[PDB]
């Protein structure tokens, strides 16, 4: 489960 | 809702375990080009760990050597083919018992990401790729660095809140004695972006240092307005806070139902007590008082104006008018109601301002004032 960060 | 306490477990803490990763056999995102963390990144990190543990039950604790962490820190660099990866900036995982559960994975192409300390963005993501790893889902070129007002109570939902945090008299923004660089301005180029939490005592939203016209509301839950910014600061839900100092602009300070001391700054500023026995403080210019209800300042517990300046500064009651726009009395109150009288104690200088409110039995409403006043400064 992974959540990822805008740029 | 999953956390380190498993899934559906609400308001229950957890002491948890966080590392810096020197090396890996693989990241479990599958890109490649593992760097450990540099010493800015491990100093900025902690920070938001703190603000964290700040809000919420959580204790972290750093270990090192083989032993396994809840939390884990590592960048990398390439993608799983091994091609340089410029673009992509940081995720992470959350809670579980699966392999790499809780670790999160940060860009170290990206500035922001290798000097957290002098580019915000940075800061932010490791506030925000630790609410993930705790369970956690979801202005002018400045970012916040602590969790925000949703955030907060989604946090404190999972692991309770923090009750021990900043219990003493607290200031936020200018003068502040918080030691947390995202509550804290040095001078009048620093922005704010915070929403804050603070567990007990008589705290102070001081905005002081600003030229900017402000909006500085300290309800619980309500946004402010602050140093030429829009919605920068809030006030977490449970959180009371007492005190607001307004800037050199014309600002708008608005109380709650608690006993607020407000200080309006030079500017033309409108302050509004609320609920509660408020001191209110307008300071240089044009400042305007207003009351919206009797109940704004009941005899029992009465609000003081405390540097009234005569024909200068005004005294709104104007929302009187929904129940009959209240005449002025020279020194006698009729017994019709609707009725305001300026009372001069000569021997203390105090103008007691009473207002009698029609179905009153009682004149219920005073607003003391260390000053003279004339019915030229009451707008009715
Ligand atoms: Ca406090
Ligand atoms: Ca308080
Ligand atoms: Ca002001
Ligand atoms: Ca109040
Ligand atoms: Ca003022
Ligand atoms: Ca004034
Ligand atoms: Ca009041
Ligand atoms: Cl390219
Ligand atoms: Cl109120
Ligand atoms: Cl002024
Ligand atoms: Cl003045
Ligand atoms: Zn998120
Ligand atoms: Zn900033």
């Amino acid at each position: 489960a992974k959540a990822s960060q805008a740029a | 809702n999953v956390s380190w306490n498993g899934t559906n477990v609400f308001g229950k803490s957890a002491n948890l375990t966080f590392k810096f990763l020197q090396s890996v056999s693989s990241i479990p995102s599958g890109d490649t080009g593992f760097v450990k963390f540099n010493a800015e990144q491990i100093e900025q990190a902690k920070l938001s760990l703190q603000s964290w543990s700040d809000v919420a039950n959580l204790t972290f604790t750093e270990v090192t050597g083989n032993k396994s962490a809840n939390i884990t820190f590592g960048n990398y660099t390439r993608d799983a083919s091994g091609n340089l990866d410029y673009g992509t900036q940081a995720y992470a995982y959350y809670p579980g018992n699966y392999q790499g559960a809780g670790s999160s994975w940060y860009n170290y192409n990206q500035s922001n990401i290798r000097n957290p300390g002098s580019e915000e963005y940075g800061r932010q993501t490791f506030t925000h790729e630790i609410g993930h790893a705790l369970g956690l889902a979801h202005y002018n070129g400045h970012y916040g660095g602590a969790p925000m007002i949703d955030d907060i109570a989604a946090i404190q939902r999972l692991y309770g809140a923090n009750m021990t945090t900043r219990t003493g008299d607290s200031v936020y923004g200018f003068n502040s004695n918080t030691d947390r660089d995202f509550y804290t301005a040095t001078d009048s180029s620093k922005a704010l972006i915070f929403s804050v939490w603070d567990a007990g005592g008589t705290d102070t939203f001081d905005f002081s240092g600003y030229s900017n016209n402000q909006r500085i509301n300290l309800n619980e839950g309500s946004f402010s307005d602050v140093g030429g910014l829009k919605g920068n600061v809030s006030i977490a839900h449970g959180v009371t806070i007492e005190n607001a100092i307004g800037g050199s602009g014309n600002d708008i300070l608005v109380g709650n139902s608690a006993d607020n001391i407000l200080q309006g700054g030079a500017g033309n500023d409108v302050l509004y007590g609320g609920a509660g026995a408020d001191t209110l403080y307008g300071g240089a210019g044009r400042d305007t008082f207003v009351y919206g209800s009797g109940q704004d300042s009941t005899v029992a517990a009465y609000d003081w104006i405390a540097d009234f300046q005569k024909g200068i500064d005004k005294i709104d009651l104007s929302a009187f008018r929904n129940e009959g726009q209240l005449s002025f009395v020279q020194d006698q109150f009729t017994g019709k109601g609707q009725e305001v009288m300026l009372q001069w104690d000569a021997a203390n200088s105090i103008t007691n301002l009473w207002l009698h409110e029609a179905g009153h039995s009682s004149v219920d409403f005073l607003v003391r004032i260390v000053g003279q006043a004339a019915q030229s400064d009451i707008i009715v």
